[PDB]
């Protein structure tokens, strides 16, 4: 019922060069400084999408590596920016970036590992930081961080799996915490987690795949849960989730591709949220990643688990078996 | 447009200047009231700025050991008010909601009934606010509320409005708790009656169709005569509803799943008919439906090889 209406003069072509220039020039504004609190992940999104486009060289490696080492704290966790507090989210993003650059010993890897280990609870869950918020988002951040580092064995993996599975719901999806409602962003985190821990046989793929594919609205866009508007973010999460579980074909690939292309800004470059809305590096990554997963030959193959070039993951020997 | 530009440029100067002063104050180790006013300014407009919620917590922790019981009690009531004003403006920030649990989790006697009432307020504003429902589940647990009132609470909310996916999900977790088995038929039947009601009232209501599919799986023929008659009755009601909504895909799918639930082999011809009508109405789900149909035609082949 709730859906966006794509206009007849929205883009139907892929504007790679416009997006690269948008990302290459992003950072030289208002909501840029308002978003200092997620700078580290913001850097991940730009770097990653540039590399998916073969344009990684146009970014400032040396500068970014220094920024990273200055964001690691004495507990070993990493903050979003300098002077901000450590969190699992920005620890993931920093390790994803360090792995894009083959430069993980820029930080203290043993300290990161201990930090991630310190945040696991009795019931297998992870807190995001010392202030104790529990969320399956952080279960993914911990095992994703640890596997890019080759240190999955450092945490109680069985208890972690058990917790994530206790967050599985009547519709085959997952939420934040036990009892929490199913949501596409949480489904992505949990299916990504289960991929990494080798537990995809515990997902009801036909039931969860059905829930996922009912996300696609007549516009071709996907929403994150019932009754919501479609957008490019939810479009990445759902698709990536479907691919992990072997069910990417349960979606109308053509209609989704066209939705995503309608989200491009043909003047400024970048991707937006929904068609003709204002662009950003978050939706630029997930638009490009989404189009790569659908089979765009101009874009490098993207991992639906880590949302990083497959070729990056191949180098470091971390490639989860997916369903099918 | 220039006044809108210039004011936001200043809201900067003010967001930027305040942020700067908070961090200055932090290295210094000035864990005081100064910091709470500055963060009060920044967190109101950007409550996703997580570090600052941490500062607030740090200040409040320090002042539980420089101020009196009374002074510290006043601080938390002031914190509660601040939080509620932060939620009115952004009811969906993770940090705001977690700061509220943090605060309440460390109080002596917290007023949990007040907090349950707050959730009921926020849920009439947005019945789909998952952060509010998660908070409600936290308050219910912290206050040993029983699954029956929460289940009574859910009865209300469905009939009252049509934003029920969140309410039906809560029901799906509450009912297992009323009958803790490592669903009873009498219960299943009662729930089957709530749900059809809901989807004949409003057939475009996708949440009930999803809850209903779960109910169908939830525990052949060991079909009692009651369940068998209830399912048969459900099947004809959907045919009735199909004549009224030829475009409605949810009742078409349900018809297929009802026949499966009744007798795969006996209803095989009509299942095949139903898949074609359905693929014609919901073409985006063409591939899912073919795969479902293949799965059932395999099951139908296994069932036929069990013969004599
Ligand atoms: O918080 C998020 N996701 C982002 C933002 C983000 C991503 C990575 C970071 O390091 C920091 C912030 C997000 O949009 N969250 C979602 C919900 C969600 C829940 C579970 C899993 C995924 C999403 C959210 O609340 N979005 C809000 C607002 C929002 C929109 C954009 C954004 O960047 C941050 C917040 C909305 O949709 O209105 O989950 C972390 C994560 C997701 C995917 C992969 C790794 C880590
Ligand atoms: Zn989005």
């Amino acid at each position: 019922q709730k859906d966006v209406t794509i206009k007849s003069d929205a883009p139907d072509t892929l504007l790679l060069e416009k997006h690269a220039d948008y990302i290459a020039s992003y950072g030289s504004d208002y909501e840029y400084c308002m978003s200092e609190y997620l700078r580290m992940s913001g850097v991940y999104w730009g770097l990653t999408v540039m590399d998916l486009m073969g344009q990684l060289h146009r970014m400032n490696k040396e500068e970014i590596l220094v920024f990273i080492k200055s964001c690691q704290h004495e507990c070993g966790g990493v903050s979003a920016s300098i002077g901000h507090d450590p969190h699992l989210l920005y620890t993931l993003s920093a390790v994803q970036i360090l792995t894009l650059y083959d430069s993980i010993h820029v930080i203290n890897v043993d300290k990161v590992v201990a930090y991630v280990q310190s945040l696991q609870k009795e019931d297998g869950s992870f807190a995001g930081d010392i202030w104790g918020e529990i969320d399956t988002r952080f279960s993914f951040c911990a095992v994703a961080t640890l596997a890019l580092l080759g240190k999955l064995d450092a945490i109680n993996v069985e208890k972690a799996i058990e917790f994530v599975l206790s967050c599985m719901n009547f519709d085959g999806g997952f939420g934040c915490r036990p009892g929490s409602e199913s949501h596409a962003g949480q489904i992505y985190c949990c299916t990504g987690f289960l991929a990494i821990t080798s537990q995809l046989h515990q997902v009801n793929s036909d039931l969860l795949g059905w829930w996922l594919c009912e996300r696609q609205l007549p516009s071709g866009g996907l929403n994150g849960r019932p009754e919501k508007l479609p957008d490019v973010c939810y479009s990445w999460w759902v698709l990536a989730s479907l691919k992990i579980i072997g069910r990417l074909h349960w979606i109308d690939r053509e209609k989704l591709r066209s939705f995503i292309l309608a989200c491009q800004d043909e003047e400024t470059g970048g991707f937006a949220d929904r068609p003709g809305d204002m662009v950003d590096p978050f939706h630029t990554l997930f638009g490009i990643a989404g189009l790569s997963l659908l089979g765009e030959e101009q874009i490098k193959p993207v991992s639906p688990v880590f949302c990083m070039p497959e070729e990056v993951l191949q180098r470091v020997n971390v490639q989860p078996e997916l369903v099918s | 447009a220039e006044a809108k530009r210039l004011e936001r440029e200043q809201k900067l100067k003010l967001y930027q200047s305040a942020t700067q002063a908070v961090f200055q104050k932090r290295q210094a180790g000035e864990l005081d009231e100064s910091v709470l006013e500055l963060t009060s300014q920044i967190l109101g407009a950007n409550p996703d700025f997580a570090t600052l919620w941490n500062c607030r917590r740090e200040v409040l922790q320090h002042l539980e050991t420089e101020k009196s019981p009374e002074e510290s009690a006043a601080l938390v009531k002031a914190e509660l008010g601040f939080l509620e004003s932060c939620l009115r403006v952004n009811p969906k920030s993770y940090g705001t909601w977690h700061h509220r649990c943090w605060l309440l989790s460390r109080l002596p006697e917290p007023n949990w009934a007040r907090e349950l009432e707050l959730c009921a307020r926020f849920l009439e504003a947005d019945e789909r606010n998952f952060h509010c429902w998660d908070y409600r589940r936290f308050v219910a647990a912290q206050a040993a509320v029983a699954p029956a009132e929460e289940l009574a609470f859910t009865d209300s909310l469905i009939t009252r409005n049509f934003s029920n996916y969140s309410s039906w999900h809560y029901r799906s977790c509450l009912l297992p708790q009323l009958h803790p088995q490592p669903l009873p038929e009498n219960v299943l039947l009662k729930e089957l009656e709530l749900v059809q009601n809901a989807f004949f009232t409003d057939p475009n209501d996708q949440s009930a169709w999803f809850y209903h599919r779960w109910l169908l799986g939830a525990g052949r023929c060991e079909l009692s005569v009651e369940k068998s008659t209830v399912l048969q009755s459900e099947l004809e009601s959907c045919k009735e509803l199909q004549e009224l909504e030829p475009e409605n895909k949810w009742c078409l799918l349900t018809i297929i799943l009802l026949m499966r639930a009744l007798d795969p082999l006996l209803y095989e011809k009509e299942t095949l008919q139903y898949f074609s009508t359905l693929k014609a109405v919901d073409p985006m789900r063409a591939a899912y439906l073919d795969d479902l149909r293949s799965k059932f035609l395999l099951e139908n082949s296994v069932l036929k090889m069990e013969y004599a």
